[PDB]
């Protein structure tokens, strides 16, 4: 239980470090309001205090998200609402030339937060999030696999991503040309990565319900194997 | 280079073996990622590419490239360890749960399958598990094609899985050790039990669709039988005798198959070829029928 207190402490402390780091970068801040840093370094703070006082006023959406992870706040509306803000903020800074540049930065921002939250489903609803991201990025130049690659990098497994994505595919009454493409990129990404999946029945595959794996599952069995993760 | 992908591949194997994840849903994701990784590594290349690489190595006359072979070897080592553990998990899982997650796991099993064909797996896998289960599932395959109409819907699930199962069986048959394991599992028996062959498909939805479907099942099973036959020593060997019995017992189907048309014809044509290969491959079915 001592361990219990220690670990929680480490987590909260880490958050302050992150908030502290951002404060430096932020240009909205004044050096004389050093007081905030003094407060940050000075002690552990209440989560609500950290959230209400710091995250909201300084619009650190990522921090807010991570904090709520630790809190374990489930409420989907609030969690999603926070996500909307982060995405919206991202749009503001962008100019267009950096479609690729923003593409990277966007993936960078998401992956970082994603790594921290991804273990839990509440902040990182993979199902809800994927489309949301695609939709956001859609108003940008596109290369297939851009959306999914971030989640893979986020720490999400190929197997987890596959089932949810397939559900997204089949579940939607609609065109989802985008999903088809991305899944196509995902399968291609996956087969090359493990040696297990590797080979010929694949090249033909240009995403459809012509699931190579689906066929495989029918005959041999559903047992893919252990989870495969990106190295 | 999909080196970065490699790490995810390792994580995936780790999770699967652990079999943590109350959700098969989680494991389905793992299976999907692994499937893509295995597929991705070998962009569609066939024996010609491998032969060219070997020659180049030939020997390092100068600076060779042996990059893809090296990558495959690393994948296969990782996979081996984790493998025994994970094979157990993957097959059991198979069955149940997830008729769903199934589409994903059978596909993962088949890709993996090529690579790591040869080796490794045959031994491990053999044993267990699989064979027993898969042969029994042949019998039940026949029953499953009928239940096929109903479940057209639940079809989506199973096409992803049943076809994958046939493929897995065909692949095991392609090699000597695999064919032996299938045959040991009593393939001919299950096929007799399925009664897929010992009947006439025409006897009996728009009818041409059902003929295409039934004939379709016949072509894959017939390929599995032909492959098992040839893959041993088809001659004096025991395998030849077993295949001949297969032909004679299911004769007249072979004969009946020989003439007619449609996409149905296309399936029929393939079935006809498959019987012909079975015929010559054995003691010439004709030769035997002196």
């Amino acid at each position: 239980e001592f361990l219990h207190e220690l670990e929680e402490k480490m987590e909260v402390a880490r958050i302050q470090l992150q908030i502290q780091e951002t404060l430096q970068r932020q240009y909205s801040h004044h050096s004389s309001v050093q007081d905030a840093v003094s407060q940050l370094d000075s002690e552990l703070m209440d989560i609500t205090k950290l959230y209400g006082e710091f995250a909201d006023p300084f619009k650190l959406a990522e921090c807010k998200l991570a904090i709520i992870h630790c809190a374990g706040y489930s409420d989907p509306i609030l969690v999603q609402t926070l996500w909307q803000d982060i995405i919206e903020k991202e749009l503001s800074d962008s100019v267009t030339l950096s479609s690729s540049d923003r593409m990277h930065a966007l993936s960078l921002k998401i992956v970082l937060l994603g790594k921290i939250y991804a273990g839990t489903p509440r902040f990182f609803p993979l199902d809800f999030i994927v489309q949301f991201l695609e939709q956001q990025v859609c108003t940008l130049n596109w290369d297939v696999g851009f959306v999914i690659q971030t989640m893979n990098e986020i720490g999400v497994p190929l197997p987890r991503l596959l089932e949810v994505y397939d559900q997204l595919f089949k579940s939607r009454d609609p065109k989802p040309l985008h999903l088809l493409d991305c899944i196509h990129v995902l399968l291609i990404r996956y087969v090359e990565n493990p040696s297990q999946v590797l080979n010929c029945e694949r090249r033909r595959f240009t995403n459809l319900c012509l699931d190579a794996v689906c066929g495989y599952l029918v005959e041999l069995q559903s047992m893919s194997s252990s989870v495969a993760v990106q190295a | 280079g999909d080196s970065s992908l490699y790490i995810i591949l390792k994580k995936l194997l780790d999770f699967i073996l652990k079999t943590g994840g109350g959700f098969q849903r989680v494991r389905t994701h793992l299976y999907g990622s692994l499937l893509y990784y295995l597929q991705i590594a070998q962009r569609p290349d066939e024996p010609d590419t491998l032969e060219a690489a070997k020659k180049t190595m030939w020997e390092r006359l100068t600076a060779p490239e042996d990059v893809f072979s090296k990558l495959q070897r690393e994948n296969i080592a990782i996979i081996e360890s984790y493998g025994a553990a994970l094979m157990e998990v993957v097959c059991r899982d198979a069955c149940d749960g997830h008729e769903i997650g199934r589409m994903l796991a059978l596909a993962l099993l088949d890709r993996i399958v090529s690579v790591d064909k040869q080796q490794q797996w045959l031994l491990y896998l053999s044993n267990s598990g699989y064979l027993k289960v898969l042969v029994d599932s042949l019998v039940e395959d026949d029953r499953t094609l009928q239940s096929l109409l109903t479940p057209q819907p639940p079809l989506l699930k199973a096409l992803y899985t049943y076809e994958s199962k046939m493929a897995f069986l065909t692949r095991v048959a392609k090699i000597q050790q695999g064919a032996l394991e299938l045959l040991r599992s009593g393939v001919i028996v299950r096929l007799a039990q399925c009664q897929v062959y010992d009947m006439r498909p025409e006897t009996d939805m728009f009818i041409p669709t059902p003929v295409d479907r039934y004939r379709q099942i016949l072509l894959p099973a017939l390929q599995l039988c032909q492959v098992i036959l040839t893959s041993s020593m088809a001659q004096h060997l025991q395998a030849a005798g077993q295949v001949l019995q297969f032909l004679i017992s299911h004769s007249d189907t072979i004969q009946a198959i020989l003439r007619c048309q449609d996409v149905s014809a296309g399936s029929l044509q393939e079935l006809a070829l498959l019987t012909g290969i079975i015929s010559k491959a054995a003691l010439p079915g004709i030769l035997s029928e002196l």
